[PDB]
């Protein structure tokens, strides 16, 4: 099979920047390469084919180069609508494999999270389960560590988290960490703590509550 | 695979030759785009 | 020029689904037609293609035993017949031909039963509040604040698939702390697959 290696996997840049994404085929694909742009919750958009040909309506600031195994996509001057995920794909012989994608995000200055902690609701506890929520709000960059402590004991395997896409407005990320326990394991403990580690904090921040 | 248009003969009008240019461009578009 | 997809949705493991893609605006034999899929939070994966001029097919050998690509030139329609579906086949499936992509259709393969969400308050200078939208199936759900009115400070997280096989997500909003006694904050949750709308005011 021919595999496509895309680099970088992520790029932080600014409106006006010149940027380059590379794509290397593990075998000769002649010029049988397409580039796609994809935004969250949308279908991919076809930008370039045969390595260098712009698809109809695609702005001239997009350019492709390559032949054989070595390919690149260049945007001469990023505009706000260009922050997205980019993929290459070869059409040499099947399987017509994709690169693993480049996420092109907006560069801004380091911002520390605002941390919030949420006890389970009375409603939910009624049902026999307890969800403790920890919110890290409006931080940059995306990398952050959340650790759960229950009566000062480190928890593992009982939390799930997810992260929003970069905010249109301030270019920050937010992150929800959810700790799940039975009503009965919840009531065996007093102190529930969320400890947050991030570049923009001097010292790890803890938010905590006592059950009742 | 698309059907190749024939070049006009020696006595073709500019109308026929310009129509041929468009048919040739359409053919080559289909050839180069087909695999996508 | 459009590719319009049909046929996705929820199927139990070992089950079958047929996807279709209707092309319009050009000669149907002009371009190879491809299926591509994308698992939630992952990359694009090529599935198969057909040449409608002669029926020539290529398959990702990963799917060759289970998936059959076909078309009907007298309907301008591409098909993907998916047999023996597994949880790992859960994805948005796209048809693609040259510059034309279908809108995508979500195919969910799971033992889980369709189920509307339990909605719970996340009770509160800046205060944070929100709603925990717990134990629904399948995707997706929509959350708005204030029958649509509260857009500012809203963060609606990607759902997580729990070990139970049900989804859960949280929607939060930050407001002025001194607006908690005075302003009304309500989370509207629509889950179309169970025909479910919950509205909850989050009170301090």
């Amino acid at each position: 099979d021919i595999q496509m290696t895309q680099s970088p996997s992520s790029l932080s840049a600014s409106v006006g920047d010149r940027v380059t994404i590379t794509c290397r085929a593990s075998g000769n694909i002649h010029n049988y390469l397409a580039w796609y742009q994809q935004k969250p919750g949308k279908a991919p958009k076809f930008l370039i084919y045969n390595a260098e040909t712009l698809s109809d309506g695609v702005p001239s600031r997009f350019r492709g180069s390559g032949s054989g195994t070595d390919f690149a996509l260049s945007i001469s001057s990023l505009q706000p609508e260009d922050f997205a995920t980019y993929y290459c794909q070869h059409f040499m012989y099947p399987p017509f494999t994709f690169g693993q994608g480049t996420k092109l995000e907006i560069k801004r200055t380091v911002a520390a999270p605002s941390v919030f902690i949420f006890p389970p609701s009375d409603e939910q506890l009624k049902s026999g389960t307890a969800s403790v929520v920890c919110l890290l709000n409006n931080f940059y960059p995306r990398e952050a560590k959340v650790q759960w402590k229950v009566d000062n004991a480190l928890q593992s395997g009982n939390s799930q988290e997810s992260v929003t896409e970069q905010d249109s407005k301030d270019s920050t990320y937010s992150l929800s960490s959810t700790l799940t326990l039975s009503k009965a394991d919840y009531e065996k403990h007093k102190v529930y703590a969320c400890e947050v580690t991030h570049q923009g904090l001097s010292s790890p921040v803890t938010k905590s509550f006592n059950r009742g | 695979y698309p059907i190749k248009p024939e070049a006009p003969g020696e006595d073709a009008s500019p109308e026929e030759l310009n129509r041929y240019y468009a048919s040739l461009r359409h053919y080559l578009n289909l050839v180069t785009r087909q695999r996508y | 020029v459009q590719l319009l997809e049909s046929g996705g949705g929820l199927v139990q493991p070992g089950g079958s689904l047929r996807l279709s893609c209707a092309a319009s605006g050009y000669t149907f034999t002009n371009y190879w037609m491809h299926w591509v899929r994308q698992a939630p939070g992952k990359g694009l994966e090529w599935v198969s293609n057909i040449d409608p001029s002669n029926g020539g097919t290529n398959y990702n050998e990963k799917f060759k035993s289970r998936f059959t690509i076909s078309r009907d030139n007298s309907k301008n329609t591409l098909y993907l017949q998916m047999n023996s579906l597994r949880a790992e086949d859960t994805a948005v499936y796209y048809c693609a031909s040259f510059a034309y992509w279908g809108q995508g259709t979500l195919v969910t393969v799971s033992s889980a039963s369709t189920k509307g969400p339990s909605v719970f308050p996340l009770a509160p200078g800046t205060a944070a509040l929100g709603c925990l939208v717990k134990d629904y199936f399948p995707e997706p759900v929509t959350v708005s604040w204030n029958s649509g009115a509260l857009t500012s400070g809203v963060h609606t997280f990607p759902a997580v698939l729990q070990s139970s096989g049900l989804y859960s997500l949280s929607s939060v909003v930050t407001v002025p702390s001194s607006s908690l006694g005075t302003q009304t904050y309500i989370c509207n949750v629509n889950h179309k697959p169970s025909n479910t709308k919950v509205d909850k005011k989050v009170e301090p």
